């Protein structure tokens, strides 16, 4: 998440490995079911895109269910880049891009540029468009399974 | 000669401000230098003509070249829409370098920027095709109405252009 460190000010907190392992641990006994839903995002509070990828990359082995979800997340990352245009021109310092969907998922985002997101009056929230995306493919393969 | 000359007759708010005249490498960039020069002296019956300078970042760049969308969000070239990078050989050196304003690889349509400074991390990323060949001074003159975002405190336009001799 990004919290405020010792000294006061925004930063990026990683995620904790004990989190890390909860989820992993949801998602081994109860697999990817109505429950695991809740269980996610309240885990994933504050989370940053890569955090979000942290926590689905280590769920170790439910291939058919992750492609599921992988291609919703695509779906809404392509349709995030129609709904949203993108005005040319170079990016001056100082300031950064408008976020692609490709961004929001954070494959093509640094930390830093997604921390720079969320930490923005008013801010592009990536962590939680990005979850939102998430939480639509769980819901999808909670109903196959 | 095989680099053409355009210039710019720049108004503020209807008022006369300057010319800017500007040289295009079309001996190194001879498809980003024609599509800039068409589109300066009309003969497509479109062009820069009218436009406005919708983004003006004081000490980064002047941005221009929406002639149909005006907002950043479009532009077209002469090839019919949205043409490739050719090179990236010639870089940002200083002010006065006039080079193609994308919104990525290979989405190059007909929105420009003039530089105001050095700007080295746009080098691979832009396509440099020009410099100011002459009213630097009006440049200078743009972007004091510009902003910390671009958006322009008075109405700069392109009140005539054209190919010179």
């Amino acid at each position: 998440p990004i919290v405020q460190n010792l000294q006061g000010q925004m930063v990026h907190q990683a995620i904790s490995p004990r989190t890390l392992n909860a989820w992993v641990k949801v998602v081994e006994e109860k697999a990817f079911s109505p429950e695991v839903i809740p269980m996610f995002s309240a885990l994933s509070e504050g989370a940053t895109p890569q955090d979000l990828n942290t926590m689905l990359n280590t769920v170790g082995g439910h291939q058919a269910a992750m492609q599921m979800l992988k291609e919703t997340i695509n779906e809404e990352a392509a349709e995030w880049d129609r709904l949203h245009p993108v005005h040319a021109g170079p990016i001056a310092p100082g300031q950064m891009r408008e976020p692609r969907g490709s961004d929001i998922a954070g494959t093509t985002s640094t930390l830093q540029e997604q921390i720079g997101w969320m930490t923005h009056n008013p801010p592009i929230p990536v962590g939680e468009i990005y979850k939102r995306w998430i939480i639509l493919g769980l819901n999808k393969i909670v109903r196959m399974y | 000669m095989v680099n053409p000359t355009v210039f710019f007759d720049i108004a503020v708010d209807g008022e006369p401000l300057g010319r800017v005249s500007f040289e295009l490498f079309a001996d190194k960039v001879p498809k980003t230098a024609e599509n800039f020069r068409a589109l300066s002296t009309g003969e497509k019956g479109f062009g820069y003509k009218g436009s406005c300078f919708h983004r003006i970042i004081p000490g980064f760049m002047c941005q221009g070249g929406d002639f149909t969308r005006h907002n950043g969000t479009g532009g077209k070239s002469i090839y019919g829409e949205k043409f490739e990078d050719e090179n990236f050989i010639l870089k940002h050196t200083g002010p006065g370098i006039l080079s193609m304003a994308n919104a990525g690889p290979n989405t190059n349509g007909s929105q420009f920027f003039i530089c105001t400074a050095k700007t080295e991390w746009l080098d691979g990323k832009h396509v440099v095709f020009g410099k100011v060949k002459e009213g630097m001074n009006i440049v200078e003159a743009m972007e004091r109405f510009g902003s910390r975002n671009g958006k322009t405190s008075k109405k700069i336009t392109i009140a005539d252009c054209g190919q010179l001799e």
